[PDB]
């Protein structure tokens, strides 16, 4: 066994279509269920249609609501728990309601005789006036008693008469005929010593504190069922975590015996098509923000760097079937968009509008949308822009034009008749397919400078760049390759407009050099490229500041040192092995130790003699 | 601003030999450059693009080369109907530019003119002015000399002259000159005589009338 | 097979302006620009501006105060206007299309439109024989023909005994007189004492002014 789990229903007293309808979705919900993730809710179902599937629920996290039924049975014979991690109104976890219509007829039969424990929340019985035997039922060994004041019970039987439960029965309680429908009390039944559950009368069979429903025996795992996680049969407080420190690697570690939480439940791995937030829950898909991914068999969710992926038709295909270019109308529905899958056309209609079209004038500063932009599969077609734009703004980020639809069959790349001076195109390290046309810019510069064959991909792919601003008139104003720049071309005047650097690089902006042995952020060097020092290591005066990536790679730390690494703080209460939390304290040298086992709060200094009470 | 220098302004080729014109751009410019063809009386016609690429419908005898700022239009075996003016272009400043244009003239075997002498219309005269013409047919070279004499006072600002572009068949070329004189200058003088000097008249011709 | 061809009143006053239409067949303005490019005797061939395929327009510096190129797709039409023109402005003005998307290579020419700025009034031609001069033998040469005379605006054509006369034809370059009328001369070289043909008529039109001339040439 391996309990089915269905996911719940939310619906409360709406009804989906015919009262037909409605029971074949709820047939269909909870056909086979075990375990109701999400709340139980049983509605509008009438006189002789065969409820049955719902004696395979166990257990219900939500609330479970029963209301409008006219059936006769509702036989909800193995539900032994409601959680109630949300409540149906109110504060009811449980919710049986005017189950009856204008016919003269309503539910008779609710035989929950296995309901131990309702974990939080309050119950409601109105309006049932064929209703029998759960009047009788002792609330008190189901409900916690703090919900006990918030409890609302009207019964009132007007419809038949009913049976009697069997003189079998505690105080004459029961939910329904037979001797197997008798309450079994599990909490008001038992001596003084136990805390919670139990199963006899006596002081050897209290359950363990950790119970819901009842026990099979005094251990952690003889529970009937958890008051919070279950892990494989064991009842614990939570699931054994991702991460423990690691009191010889000196940080955060891959708890190797660690588990995921899915539902009431401690988990190896996810079950089919689950994705594992960075909190280490099984979720059913990932949260905006973030994105899915793997390593290890296990498909997780990461937080994205910059805008999430996005993909968008391109002009042509569909919310932008038959558009001739981006414009006023349709621009909007680019936002966010990271990968255009399709072709762009930015064409003199955008900015005067159409009348045939109906499509007002394209405010430009709208363009601002497309920045987000990296990929284009088919083409970019450029044949207007806003006049007073010296470059390609919108595009700063474009990475790649893949070139799979051309224009004409030709063209992966076309700018035509701009007042751009240059191309600013400086993300742009890959054109794959069709050619480059750049033509009739009569202000345009830089463009020669770039070796644009190394953005190809085809060999046969061809370059047209005519009637521009000449090489001669650029050179002759100044409007020339930064000095930054290696002789490999540029995209425009500034220093992070270059394809590479001469000496090194930041982000994107090339540089001199790096800030070793003075600046803001002390860096290192690795490949031209200047890389920041852990924020924990001090900016020393005469030596270079560190010597790599980790807080491993300080001269010198900047505040506290842990083992071989520099921390802003001592570890203060992360949580350690044998669910133990870990506290350090910073000595004379600022050096990290344990404190005493014993400090629960954190300390100031070693033993008993730095956690005074 | 780039300059566009083509050069010979006439090229004087006989019909069959190979036949380069040269267009020198002011600055160096890959090979954005493309050469015309343009027959008197015609519009343009396109026959190399990008200095050497050749252009489907022109005659594979019309060849290009270069790169940089010195470029060179070929002709092999020079046809009669490659008479025209050649034009140079190029594509990589803007605006779009063109070269002033060769001349390309054939050589031929020397052709004296034959000359002829007009006296003014019946009526012209009547009707106020007079007009006079001279007309040299068919010669070669092009050099002509055309004074008019009237009773053999040299004759100045009183004429002028028309020349036909060259014969596509007989690849030659036609001259007139036009004496203009009001009635009664025309009825003071007598003998009026038209004096032609050519490569090909081993003294001048002179052809007159009326007395 | 592209084709431009061109209309418009080509005689123009000062400070008048210039219209050309340019009717295009065999691809659309949809897809190619159209360019307008001018020749003068002096100032060579020279680039005006373009009506790109998507409608904007880019012009020449120096006349980028001056021009208006226009376009109607659906009837594939361009429009070709230029203000205030002064006698610099008298040129053959033409339409083109490149051979290829967004180039200068231009492989296609309307048939030029012959644009001529004077304030002076259009005149029609008087044509006066040039009548040959009596020899007395020979057998194969002998020369004869028309003055054509006085007229204003260029172009006239001629042709002889209504087109039926070709080879010995030439019909010389017109030159501006003094009076500022052009004048001409439209000669036949012939076998003397006119053998085979007796006939020389003289066919001489003027568009301009609609005057249509014809003049007989013998010994009168
Ligand atoms: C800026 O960006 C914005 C946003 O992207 C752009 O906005 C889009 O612009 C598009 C271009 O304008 C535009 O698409 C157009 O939609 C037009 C109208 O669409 C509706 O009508 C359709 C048909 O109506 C009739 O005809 C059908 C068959 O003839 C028939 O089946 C219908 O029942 C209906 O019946 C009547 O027909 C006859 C008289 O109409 C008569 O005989 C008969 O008895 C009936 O009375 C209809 O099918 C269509 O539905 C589609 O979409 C919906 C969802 O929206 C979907 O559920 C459906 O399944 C279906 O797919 C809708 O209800 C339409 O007319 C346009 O096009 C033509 O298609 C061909 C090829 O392109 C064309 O040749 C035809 O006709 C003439 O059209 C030209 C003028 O447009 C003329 O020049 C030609 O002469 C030509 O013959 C077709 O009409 C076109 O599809 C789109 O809707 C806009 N989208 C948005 C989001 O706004 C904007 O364009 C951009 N601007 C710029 C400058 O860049
Ligand atoms: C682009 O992303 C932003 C968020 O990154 C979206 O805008 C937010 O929309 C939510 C509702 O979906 C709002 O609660 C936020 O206040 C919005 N943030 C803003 C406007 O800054 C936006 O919808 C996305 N664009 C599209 C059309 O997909
Ligand atoms: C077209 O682009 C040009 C070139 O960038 C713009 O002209 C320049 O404008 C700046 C001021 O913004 C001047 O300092 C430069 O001198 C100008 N360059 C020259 C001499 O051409 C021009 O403004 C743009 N066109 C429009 C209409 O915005
Ligand atoms: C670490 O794990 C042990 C599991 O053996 C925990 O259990 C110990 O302490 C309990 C006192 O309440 C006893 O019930 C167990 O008998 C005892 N187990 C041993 C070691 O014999 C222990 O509580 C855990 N540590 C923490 C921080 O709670
Ligand atoms: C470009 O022109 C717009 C519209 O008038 C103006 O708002 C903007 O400041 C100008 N330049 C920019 C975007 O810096
Ligand atoms: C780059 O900066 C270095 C500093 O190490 C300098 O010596 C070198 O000449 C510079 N070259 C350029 C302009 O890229
Ligand atoms: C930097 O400091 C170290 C001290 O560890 C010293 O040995 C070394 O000589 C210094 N390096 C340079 C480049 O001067
Ligand atoms: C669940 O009951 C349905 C009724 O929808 C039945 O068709 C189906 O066979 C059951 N599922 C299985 C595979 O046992
Ligand atoms: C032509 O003439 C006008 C008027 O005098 C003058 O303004 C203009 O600059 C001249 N331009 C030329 C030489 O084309």
């Amino acid at each position: 066994e391996e309990k089915k789990v269905c996911q719940g229903t939310s619906n409360k007293l709406t009804q989906l279509g015919t009262f037909e309808d409605h029971f074949l979705s709820l047939q269909r919900m909870f056909n086979n269920c075990e375990v109701v993730l999400g709340n139980l809710e049983i509605t509008y179902v009438q006189r002789n249609y065969d409820l049955s599937f719902l004696k395979t629920i166990q257990e219900v996290a939500g609330y479970v609501l029963i209301a409008l039924n006219t059936v006769e049975r509702i036989p909800l014979e193995n539900l032994q728990i409601i959680r109630g991690n949300m409540y149906y109104e109110n504060s009811y976890a449980l919710a049986v309601l005017s189950n009856y219509d204008a016919n003269k007829t309503g539910l008779k039969e609710l035989p929950m005789r296995n309901l131990q424990e309702i974990l939080h929340g309050a119950v409601r019985f109105s309006n049932n006036p064929a209703l029998c035997n759960v009047e009788s039922i002792q609330w008190r060994d189901i409900v916690s008693s703090d919900f006990l004041s918030n409890m609302s019970m009207d019964f009132q039987n007007h419809l038949g008469s009913c049976q009697k439960c069997d003189p079998s029965c505690p105080n004459g309680s029961c939910w329904g005929a037979g001797e197997e429908n008798c309450q079994k009390l599990t909490k008001i039944i038992c001596a003084q010593q136990c805390s919670g559950r139990c199963r006899g009368k006596s002081p050897s069979d209290c359950c363990h504190n950790q119970c819901a429903a009842g026990c099979t025996g005094p251990r952690e795992s003889d529970c009937l069922v958890c008051r919070k996680f279950r892990d494989e049969a064991t009842c614990k407080d939570t699931c054994p975590p991702l991460m423990l420190y690691n009191p010889t690697t000196y940080q955060m570690d891959v708890n190797p015996e660690g588990k995921y939480s899915f539902g009431a439940t401690c988990v190896k791995k996810c079950p089919r098509n689950y994705v594992v937030t960075d909190h280490g829950s099984c979720v059913r898909a990932c949260g905006a923000d973030s994105y899915e991914m793997e390593e290890d068999g296990v498909r997780k969710c990461k937080k994205c760097e910059g805008p999430c992926r996005k993909v968008c038709n391109g002009i042509g295909i569909g919310e932008f079937k038959d558009s001739l270019s981006i414009n006023a109308t349709n621009i909007k529905h680019f936002k966010n968009c990271t990968s255009i899958s399709g072709d762009l056309h930015i064409l003199p209609v955008a900015f005067r509008g159409d009348s045939f079209t109906h499509t007002p004038p394209l405010d430009p500063q709208e363009l601002d949308i497309l920045k987000t932009v990296k990929e284009i599969t088919g083409f970019l077609l450029i044949q207007a822009w806003p006049e007073n734009r010296t470059d390609l703004h919108a595009f700063e980020n474009l990475e790649i034009i893949r070139g799979r639809t051309k224009q004409h069959g030709q063209f992966s790349l076309a700018v035509v008749s701009l007042n751009i001076t240059s191309l600013g195109l400086r993300s742009l390290k890959e054109i794959s397919d069709g050619d480059v046309i750049i033509s009739g810019n009569k202000n345009l510069c830089y463009a020669n400078t770039i070796n644009w064959k190394k953005l190809f991909g085809t060999s046969g792919q061809k370059t047209k760049i005519i009637s521009n601003r000449g090489e001669n008139k650029c050179k002759a104003t100044g409007q020339v390759c930064h000095a930054l720049c290696s002789p490999e071309g540029c995209w425009g005047p500034e220093p992070r407009d270059c394809v590479s650097c001469r000496n090194v690089s930041r982000g994107r902006e090339c540089v001199d050099k790096c800030k070793l042995l003075e600046g803001e952020p002390r860096e290192f060097v690795e490949n031209s490229e200047c890389i920041q020092c852990h924020p924990e290591c001090l900016p020393q005066a005469m030596n270079i500041t560190c010597t790599g990536r980790g807080p491993d790679n300080c001269i010198q730390c900047a505040h506290y040192i842990d083992g071989p690494h520099c921390v802003k703080t001592c570890p203060a209460g992360v949580m350690g092995e044998n669910n133990t939390l870990v506290w350090k304290y910073a000595d004379a040298g600022h050096v990290c130790h344990l404190c005493h086992p014993n400090c629960t709060y954190g300390c100031t200094g070693p033993g008993l003699r730095g956690c005074p009470t | 601003d780039i300059l566009l220098t083509q050069s010979p302004v006439i090229l004087s080729v006989s019909p069959g030999e190979r036949v380069s014109f040269s267009c020198r751009a002011s600055q160096s410019i890959g090979t954005n450059i493309h050469w015309y063809q343009q027959r008197t009386n015609g519009s343009p016609r396109l026959l190399i693009k990008y200095a050497s690429e050749s252009i489907s419908g022109i005659p594979s005898r019309f060849s290009g080369s270069g790169s940089g700022t010195d470029f060179t239009l070929s002709i092999n075996s020079v046809e009669s109907e490659d008479i025209a003016d050649y034009y140079c272009q190029q594509n990589n400043n803007w605006p779009t530019t063109f070269g002033a244009g060769t001349k390309l003239e054939l050589k031929r075997t020397v052709a004296a003119p034959s000359v002829f002498i007009f006296p003014p219309s019946d009526e012209q005269l009547k009707s106020g002015t007079a007009s006079v013409v001279c007309l040299l047919n068919n010669f070669y070279p092009r050099e002509a000399k055309v004074q008019w004499k009237v009773d053999n006072a040299l004759q100045s600002g009183n004429s002028q002259e028309s020349v036909t572009e060259q014969d596509s068949k007989d690849s030659t070329y036609s001259l007139s000159s036009t004496l203009t004189l009001s009635k009664a200058d025309y009825e003071k003088h007598k003998v009026y005589a038209c004096e032609v000097t050519h490569q090909g008249l081993s003294s001048p011709v002179t052809k007159s009338f009326n007395r | 097979q592209v084709q431009l061809k061109q209309s418009g009143p080509g005689l123009v006053q000062p400070s008048q302006s210039l219209s050309i239409t340019c009717t295009v067949s065999g691809f659309s303005l949809t897809n190619y620009g159209v360019h307008w490019v001018r020749q003068s005797p002096g100032k060579g061939l020279e680039w005006l501006g373009v009506i790109w395929s998507g409608g904007n327009t880019d012009y020449n510096t120096p006349f980028t105060s001056r021009l208006s190129i226009n376009k109607d797709n659906s009837k594939s039409q361009v429009f070709f206007k230029m203000n205030s023109l002064q006698s610099n402005d008298t040129a053959i003005y033409y339409c083109a299309r490149a051979l290829t998307y967004y180039d200068y290579e231009f492989a296609y020419w309307g048939q030029g439109t012959l644009v001529t700025v004077s304030a002076a009034s259009t005149k029609g031609p008087s044509v006066f024989p040039l009548a040959p001069s009596s020899k007395s033998t020979s057998g194969g040469t002998a020369a004869l023909g028309c003055l054509v005379k006085d007229y204003f605006p260029e172009p006239v054509t001629v042709s002889w005994n209504s087109g039926a006369l070709t080879s010995g034809v030439h019909t010389f370059p017109a030159v501006l007189q003094s009076s500022g009328l052009y004048s001409l001369s439209s000669v036949v070289t012939v076998p003397s004492s006119s053998l085979g043909t007796q006939t020389y008529i003289c066919n001489v039109n003027h568009k301009p002014s609609n005057t249509k001339v014809d003049k007989r040439v013998e010994p009168k």
